[PDB]
């Protein structure tokens, strides 16, 4: 898990577009593949078949996801020259609800999906830069 | 689809059982007492002992001390040579400055 | 867990002997009064449930609520003035035995301080 | 009574002697079972339950004295014979009041004989009640729904019940009643037709009898053969006692059914089941007002004891 | 009342608000020392008891 | 059931959790655990129905694997110190597979799923049981351990169980069901500051207990176990309803309600330790929990439903059996918010 | 403080002993006269507050909301005595303790010196107006009402818990005199911004900021009269009053966080006042004015400068007066009705001439005419603004315009024309609503004598 | 650690994920849960028997004690499945949704 | 009045003698109980 | 009876006794709040004879 949040993290702001899209794109596909197994276990599929096909989809969707939002963040990174600021991230969170709305062909779900994505990982963006700790270490 | 009361008529005036309701409730005595109470208890006292008690409230917020404060200034200031109003609002002598 | 590993503690002792150098809750105490408020509403819902005369019937049972909830809340607050002043004085105690983790800051006056001034405009 | 009872040691088993039995006698409409019921009661030495009609419970809680119609059961029986297909669903609401003052009355009856000892002998019984619902459903005075809500209501509540020990049914035949109707000289029962009658005795014929017959003995008696009470009686003192499942009951199940039957509110906990029947689904404003009503009867306010209006004295010790 | 009694009043919450705030950041700054390093009265998790070592010869004499 | 019998068994139950409570061997620990679980299944099957014995089944099998990963737990962790004291586990992957098992026994999601079935299946009387009595070993074994808790884990399940609760009482319509994942989101804002400090583990299940408690109660009171069995109850007894309504806002986390306190103080020592996102999205999701419970609160008292006509004979009736303290719970969970300061007791 | 405290409290029992004859009589007897001993707090220090004790302190910002929240009590009891006559007891009792109750949180909201126990309180408040709105109220989307407004305040406040609560934490202290004299400047760092957000939108949804703004027309138009007078008279400026409490602590982030909200409550006002222009609900007409009105409030607070604090005060005071007067005009229509259409009763000037008076008074402070102070509030509050920017007189003028527009479409719409010749239920004015509607004016009239009362701490 | 210790760690793995993935009967997941049972009965005697614990070496026989009384448990549970259902399949216990 | 005898009736004097004497000597020890702190308090500071 | 209307009216009695009360507490907390009685600078003179308070 954390190797590849290293394997994304430690790779510089605008730069390495390239790998650095390739790392969000493998953090993607492994939610995807957490998600389709749970799927699976919860709701399962008629055949082999059946459930192969959606563990693709799901995984191809949370990959296409993943790898949009890092070229879409690394490239607004290198063109605006700006490496420390969260809108980056949003627009590369938006990238990221458009093409969710694209895999499940809904205008709706789409521009629901960039408004939130966007804002979310923004507030990443900003407690990368400050230091907000989701899972704080016990300090009292 | 149900054993349900028809609907009230619309509420009945009260003047209808009294002609004189003040509104309030059904009982006439009880109709009057109510509107004797709102009226002494809402004007004659809340209202206008109020409005006196509010109008010659003594002075805390120190308007007539301040005027008297700043007369007794400006007398100073003016025949003494002094410039009126300074320019700080705090003695420079006792700001260490970077 | 704070407390709990305190050295000298005696478990499931509700009050220590060395809380008995601490005064005593008033029984005026407002605290002790809202504890016998709650009493006199419990006896109030109890009534009310059991639909009988909620003002009045069953004196001696809400007469038990309010003195059981009293007493309870009176040995209550003793306890939590007892934890509350031995979280006072172990503070005191770990910030006089390690004077380096806490120094006296140097006292300057807003004459010598700057602080920068933000216009409203 | 309560499990601390059970535990302490008081078991109904020690109570239940030769004539701790529960009697339903049964019959068609005026078939004179009444008066059967009470000879074999006084004769027996059984406690003798009148028929449960309307305000039944009336007599149970209170001063014993029926309440208003608005109140206790807001249904009529002479409005059903007069206008049995009306629309204000008064005859499957009549029906229904009076399945649940049977079942009431059963309670008290089991309650009695669990406690007391003494045996029972009831007018007719939950058991019987279907056959009315049965008749009017035929000649389509309630329409299926009713009998639905009827059948899921009895589901639930009769099987928590042990059946009578004996049936005692009168076969009195259509003619014989409808000239009894006729010179009894109620005008309402008198505007009773005849296919109702008719399929009152097709029910109890085909399905509560045989039904019966199936669980324990059943006696059968004409109009003449009703009248010798000494006749029914000894029938009953020679019955065998293996039928019904009570010699199947031991101490554990007799403190489940008298824990059962000492809560009325458990007893009636299904009647009011949840199905939104337009017959008997009272609207939220009629609701509160009827509540309302009773809440205002002298002795219905408070708990039992507690009413200050009716006498009761001490409450502020009590 | 007159206009001290306020000014008055006024000091004395004010002395004791800033004293209560001043004992709230030692007592935060006292638990994060105290958790940190658990060298005082506070988190003292609790540790085997020496007392129920058995200081006694056993069977093989290098104990 | 014989009543001496259940007697034994709910003395048994109570024996288990309390040897859970007592004991410093983990040894003992767990064979408090299997008392608990020997001694409820029984008591879950007490009226015999075939969702009865379902739930029974489905308890004994979630049971009875957590159990078994404990146990895993505490041999891996013997075979890596040597020890068997309730102290600092000295082996991390003893303590995740500890930290599996007891989250599994309290219904922390993704364990969750057993709870509104077991919940569901088995009567009020055992339910009360099932959602109070059966969360207190394992919460107390967790607060024994709190330091050797991994804080990620921990928080993940707490957040987990918060979202899951909310998200499946909103769908619900049966009582017992809400009432369920209502103690799932609970279990995990209890779960939520075993980390930071467990003396606020310990308030949060004080006020829910005795909000679970009062609920249940009036519920047996009220002899509903569907919010359109329960909306009659305003017009039999409009008292029940109206307690239950002020007892369901104080669940939601209501001030001046007691069911502020938690909320609260949870969110005070988060803050203490500079965790500002989870306890602001943990506030923000108690707003599902807070939405259902107005939707019950609707239902049953806000707004009057229709009744039936046989609702005219239980009008005459009063209640029999009397729970002697329904008063003081309602009390307790409703109106002790000024009285905070009384925390210190717990420590 | 607790001269009006305990009263307050003890008008509980009064109600709950009393005979089912005088619940009402002894309720409005006692609140007046708790309303007479709250006057005496109007006696405020030029420069320090009031500090009662440790808990409860009252400044020139805090004693004219609590003397209003007073006055307007038996206000709601007078209003609210007709449709609730055919109710029960039991449940009449139940609604008196629900309005006293939300008295109480009020008074103690308005009187805390602990921004912690000033969110209780203030949060508290929800529970009594719910259950005012969604017990008591006609329609069937008081349901949906209530959880509309339930839900947004809570979005809106427990972010500021945990702001509250981080502050206390890092600060020492939640005590406005310590939070006002220990205060320091908030740096532009995300973490701050947040922080503000947290503080401010808890406030910005209680006085409704536009887009923020959809709870009030369904919470105003679906509960009774009474829940109305008070969402409408004191819990809207209970967000004020928390914002200009707070934006001690909020300086000088605001500067550059202002803009949204600025932009936002400016825009709103027009667009608020223009669908008053094109309303059809009498009552959804009103809470869209009282939307418009409380913009100008927004802005002022946001803009921190001693004329915009002032013509905040006043201006709140004012609306909560005319607004409370509206609602009770608009519920005697519908009680004479039995309909919320605007345009269903018409040409009421021919049948109830001195209802029509009320009306036209009623409007014309709405419309802000002089020297009432609700002109007082926005003239201050638009010099203000004019300081702050030159270019905010067009919208300021433009929803003058506006208001005086849509106040007058309303008098002319329903107390003008010709009668409605069906309606025959239209029966002379009570007492009761006369002397309502007088007791909402004359306070309103009298105060432009002694402005210098509802000012606030910086006159 | 020793590869007798891994092999016993393995087996109870294995029994676990079988008792979690469950096919038709529940006659099978319960005797996946004696093989759990069994696997931490030898792991532990191992344990003990090596370190020279003398004094715990009665925990695995207290261990076996409770593992049959949660056979035992499982086996009446089982029954009264089967005499609800006439078969023993997990997919009968399907009442209890969500 | 009743048919049925009231299950309350006549007041229960045991059950009412129990509980008043259990408050009183609640309240006679609450009181017992807070001279004897407030006499070791004076004595354990002076 | 006048009995009669004491124990019909005696509610009209609790709100008065109430603002007493309160106003007997409000002075009890002020009292205990004489920490700078005297001692600060500006208001701070010499007690007059027989004057023990300035009650400030």
């Amino acid at each position: 898990a954390k190797t590849l949040l290293h394997k994304y993290s430690d790779i510089p702001e605008g730069t390495e577009c390239h790998r650095k899209a390739y790392a969000s794109t493998s953090i993607g596909g492994a939610t995807g593949l957490i998600v389709s197994a749970y799927s699976i276990a919860l709701k399962p599929p008629a055949s082999f078949l059946e459930g192969v096909a959606r563990t693709g989809r799901y995984t191809f969707t949370s990959a296409a996801i993943g790898a949009i939002f890092g070229l879409t963040s690394c490239i607004s990174a290198q063109v605006r020259e700006k490496p420390d600021d969260p809108l980056n991230y949003f627009i590369g969170g938006c990238a990221g609800g458009l093409t969710l709305g694209a895999r499940t062909r809904s205008y709706g779900i789409g521009a629901a999906a960039c408004a939130y994505m966007g804002l979310t990982a923004a507030l990443v963006k900003m407690g990368q830069l400050e230091g907000w700790q989701v899972f704080a270490e016990p300090k009292v | 689809i149900r054993l349900q009361e028809d609907p009230d008529p619309e509420d009945e005036n009260l003047y209808e059982k009294n002609p004189d309701s003040h509104g309030y409730d059904k009982d006439p005595i009880v109709d009057l007492w109510n509107m004797r109470v709102v009226f002494f208890f809402g004007f004659s006292i809340v209202l206008v002992l109020g409005s006196t008690f509010v109008a010659y409230l003594p002075d805390y917020r120190m308007q007539e001390w301040a005027r008297r404060e700043a007369e007794r200034l400006v007398k100073y200031r003016e025949a003494n040579g002094l410039p009126l109003m300074e320019s700080n609002c705090f003695d420079p002598n006792k700001i260490q400055l970077p | 867990t704070m407390m709990s590993g305190r050295p000298g503690r005696v478990p499931l002792q509700f009050l220590p002997n060395e809380a008995r150098s601490l005064p005593p809750p008033k029984l005026t105490d407002p605290r002790l009064v809202y504890m016998g408020f709650l009493g006199y509403c419990s006896g109030l819902i109890d009534n009310a449930i059991r639909r009988r005369p909620v003002v009045s019937a069953g004196l001696h049972r809400q007469l038990l609520y309010v003195t059981s909830f009293v007493f309870f809340g009176y040995y209550l607050l003793k306890r939590q003035d007892y934890m509350y002043a031995l979280r006072d004085h172990d503070m005191f105690a770990y910030v006089k035995s390690h004077p380096e983790d806490f120094p006296e800051k140097d006292k300057k006056t807003y004459g010598e301080i700057l602080e920068e001034f933000h216009p409203v405009r | 009574y309560g499990p601390l009872a059970f535990v302490l040691g008081e078991r109904t088993t020690r109570k239940l002697t030769e004539t701790s039995k529960v009697i339903t006698v049964d019959g068609n409409i005026c078939s004179g079972k009444g008066r059967l019921a009470r000879e074999i009661a006084e004769k027996l030495g059984l406690r003798h339950f009148p028929e449960a009609g309307i305000h039944y419970a009336d007599s149970t809680t209170g001063d014993g004295k029926p309440l208003d119609v608005q109140l206790s059961g807001n249904c009529s029986l002479e409005k059903f014979y007069d206008d049995p297909k009306s629309n204000d669903g008064n005859s499957y609401r009549l029906q229904s009041w009076l399945y649940a003052s049977r079942l009431l009355q059963y309670a008290d009856a089991l309650e009695h004989l669990l406690s007391t000892g003494q045996g029972v002998v009831l007018e007719r019984s939950i058991y019987s009640d279907f056959v009315f619902l049965e008749a009017m459903y035929r000649q389509g005075f309630i329409r299926k729904q009713c009998v639905e809500h009827y059948n899921e209501v009895k589901k639930v509540t009769a099987c928590e019940y042990l059946p009578p020990h004996v049936v005692v049914y009168v076969d009195v035949p259509v003619p014989e009643i409808q000239s009894r109707i006729q010179k009894k000289g109620n005008p309402h029962e008198m505007k009773i037709t005849a296919a109702y009658l008719q399929d009152i005795e097709n029910a109890y014929k085909k399905t509560f009898l045989p039904e019966m017959s199936e669980k324990c003995e059943v006696l059968q008696y004409s109009a003449r053969e009703a009248e010798d009470a000494e006749k029914v009686v000894e029938d009953i003192e020679y019955l065998k006692c293996d039928k019904g499942p009570w010699p199947d009951q031991d101490d554990r199940t007799f403190h489940r059914l008298r824990m059962l039957v000492q809560n009325k509110l458990e007893v009636l906990n299904y009647t009011t089941i949840p199905v939104y029947l337009p017959e008997i689904t009272i609207g939220a404003h009629q609701s509160d007002r009827v509540f309302q009503k009773f809440t205002e009867l002298p002795g219905r306010k408070y708990s039992p004891g507690y009413n200050e209006d009716v006498g009761d004295k001490w409450i502020w010790l009590k | 009342d007159g206009p001290e009694k306020n000014y008055e009043k006024t000091m004395a919450i004010l002395q004791i608000e800033a004293e209560k705030a001043e004992l709230r950041l030692k007592e935060l700054e006292v638990r994060r020392l105290m958790r940190a390093r658990g060298d005082g009265p506070w988190y003292q998790y609790p540790t085997i008891d020496k007392a129920l070592i058995d200081h006694s010869p056993k069977t093989t004499p290098d104990n | 059931m014989n009543p001496i019998i259940y007697t034994t068994l709910i003395m048994t139950v109570m024996s288990g959790t309390m040897l859970v409570m007592i004991s410093s061997h983990w040894l003992l620990i767990w064979i408090g655990f299997e008392m608990n679980l020997l001694a409820m299944i029984p008591v879950l099957m007490k009226n015999f129905n075939p969702r009865a014995t379902e739930a029974a089944t489905k308890y004994f099998l979630t049971q009875a694997t957590a159990s078994m990963m404990l146990m895993m737990a505490i041999i891996i962790n013997l075979l890596y110190s040597g020890q068997w004291t309730i102290t600092k586990m000295f082996n991390p992957v003893a303590m995740t597979m500890m930290t599996m098992a007891l989250a599994m026994k309290l219904g922390l999601s993704p364990f969750h799923f057993w709870v509104p079935e077991v919940t569901q299946g088995i009567s009020l009387q055992a339910g009360l049981l099932l959602l109070t009595w059966q969360k207190l070993a394992p919460l107390s074994v967790l607060c024994q351990i709190s330091q050797s808790i991994n804080p990620n884990l921990m928080l993940t399940m707490a957040m987990l169980s918060i979202l899951i609760g909310g998200w499946g009482g909103l769908n619900q319509t049966q009582l017992r069901k809400i009432m369920a994942y209502s103690s799932i989101a609970h279990m995990g804002w209890m779960t939520a500051v075993l980390p930071y400090n467990t003396t606020m583990t310990i308030l949060n299940l004080l006020i829910y207990i005795t909000m679970t408690l009062a609920m249940f109660m009036l519920l047996i009171h009220s002899s509903a176990t569907t919010t359109l069995s329960l909306s009659h109850t305003w017009n039999k007894m409009p008292v029940i309803t109206s307690l239950m309504m002020v007892t369901l806002l104080s669940m939601g986390g209501l001030p001046p309600l007691s069911g502020f306190m938690p909320k609260w103080m949870i969110i005070q020592e988060m803050t203490k330790n500079e965790s500002i996102i989870m306890p602001t999205l943990m506030a923000m999701t108690a707003l599902l929990n807070l939405y259902f419970y107005m939707r019950l609160a609707y239902s049953s008292s806000l707004t009057m439903f229709p009744s039936t006509n046989n609702m005219k004979m239980k009008w005459q009736f009063e209640h029999t059996k009397q729970m002697k303290l329904l008063p003081t719970m309602i009390v307790l969970s409703t109106l002790v918010l000024p009285m905070t300061p009384a925390l210190s007791s717990l420590n | 403080m607790l001269k009006i405290i305990i009263p307050t409290t003890m008008l509980l029992p009064m109600t709950w002993m009393s005979k089912h004859n005088m619940i009402w009589i002894n309720a409005t007897v006692h609140s007046l006269l708790i309303s007479l001993i709250s006057l005496s707090l109007l006696n405020q220090l030029g420069e320090n507050s009031l500090n009662f004790s440790l808990t409860f302190f009252s400044d020139s910002l805090s004693a004219p909301l609590l003397v209003l929240t007073t006055w307007l009590l038996p206000l709601m009891l007078m209003a609210s005595q007709s449709h609730l006559s055919k109710e029960t007891t039991t449940r009449k009792k139940l609604y008196i303790t629900m309005l006293i109750l939300l008295q109480l949180f009020l008074i103690m909201t308005f009187t805390a010196t602990e921004l912690i126990l000033f969110y209780i309180l203030f949060e508290a408040t929800l529970v009594p107006t719910l259950i005012i709105i969604t017990r008591w109220g006609n329609q069937t989307e008081r349901l949906n009402a209530g959880l509309y407004f339930l839900f947004y305040t809570l979005a809106g406040s427990l972010p500021l818990l945990v702001a509250l609560v981080y502050i206390q934490n890092t600060t020492g202290s939640l005590n406005f005199l310590i939070i006002h004299y220990w205060s320091h400047p908030l740096s532009n760092s995300w973490s701050n911004i947040f922080m503000w957000l947290a503080c401010i939108m808890a406030f910005m949804v209680k006085m409704p900021l536009y887009g923020l703004h959809l709870w009030l027309p369904k919470a105003h138009v679906e509960a009774p009269i009474a829940g109305s007078m008070v969402l409408a008279a004191v819990l809207l400026k209970l967000g004020g009053y928390g914002m200009m409490r707070i934006t001690t602590i909020l300086n000088p982030l605001t500067n550059y966080m202002a803009y949204p909200f600025l932009m936002l409550s400016m825009w709103g006002m027009i667009m608020t006042s223009s669908i008053c222009l094109r309303q059809t609900d009498l009552k959804s007409l009103i809470a869209y004015s009282s939307v418009s009105h409380m913009a100008l409030v927004i802005v002022a607070i946001m803009i921190q400068t001693p004329w915009s604090f002032m013509g905040a005060t006043a201006l709140m005071i004012a609306h909560g007066l005319t607004s409370s007067m509206l609602f009770c005009l608009a519920n005697t229509n519908y009680e004479r009705v039995h309909s919320r259409t605007m345009i269903l009763a018409r040409g009421l000037q021919t049948l109830l001439p001195l209802m029509a008076t009320w009306w036209l008074m009623a409007s014309l402070t709405n419309l802000a005419l002089p020297p009432s102070i609700n002109l007082i509030g926005e003239l201050f509050i638009i010099t203000a603004s004019f300081s702050w920017s030159n270019i905010t007189i067009i919208l300021m003028g433009m929803n003058m315009m506006i208001t005086a527009l849509y106040s007058l479409y309303m008098l002319i719409t329903t107390q003008r024309g010709k009668y409605t010749h069906h309606i025959n239920n239209i029966k002379a004015s009570f007492t009761r609503e006369n002397a309502l509607m007088a007791l909402h004016i004359l306070p309103l009239l009298l105060l432009t004598l002694n402005p210098k009362m509802i000012l606030g701490p910086l006159y | 650690m020793p590869l007798v210790y891994m092999n016993i760690i393995m087996a109870f793995a294995i029994a676990l994920a079988g008792l979690l993935m469950y096919r038709s009967h529940l006659m099978s997941s319960l005797l996946c849960l004696e093989g759990m049972m069994l696997s931490l009965f030898i792991m532990s005697t191992l344990i003990i028997l090596n370190t020279h614990f003398t004094l715990a070496n009665m925990m695995p026989i207290i261990l076996l004690v409770f593992a049959a009384c949660e056979a035992a448990l499982g086996l009446s549970l089982l029954v009264m499945v089967s005499n609800t259902y006439g078969t023993d399949y997990v997919q009968n216990l399907n009442l209890l949704q969500c | 009045f009743y048919i049925r005898e009231p299950p309350h009736g006549s007041p229960d004097w045991l059950k009412v003698g129990l509980t008043l004497g259990t408050s009183v000597f609640l309240w006679i020890y609450l009181i017992k109980q807070h001279k004897e702190d407030v006499l070791e308090y004076k004595r354990r500071n002076g | 009876n006048v009995l009669q209307i004491v124990r019909d009216h005696w509610v009209h009695i609790l709100v008065p006794v109430g603002f007493v009360f309160g106003c007997y507490l409000d002075r009890r907390s002020d009292e205990k709040l004489t920490a700078f009685r005297n001692k600060s600078l500006l208001f701070k003179r010499e007690l007059r004879p027989n004057e023990e308070v300035t009650w400030k």
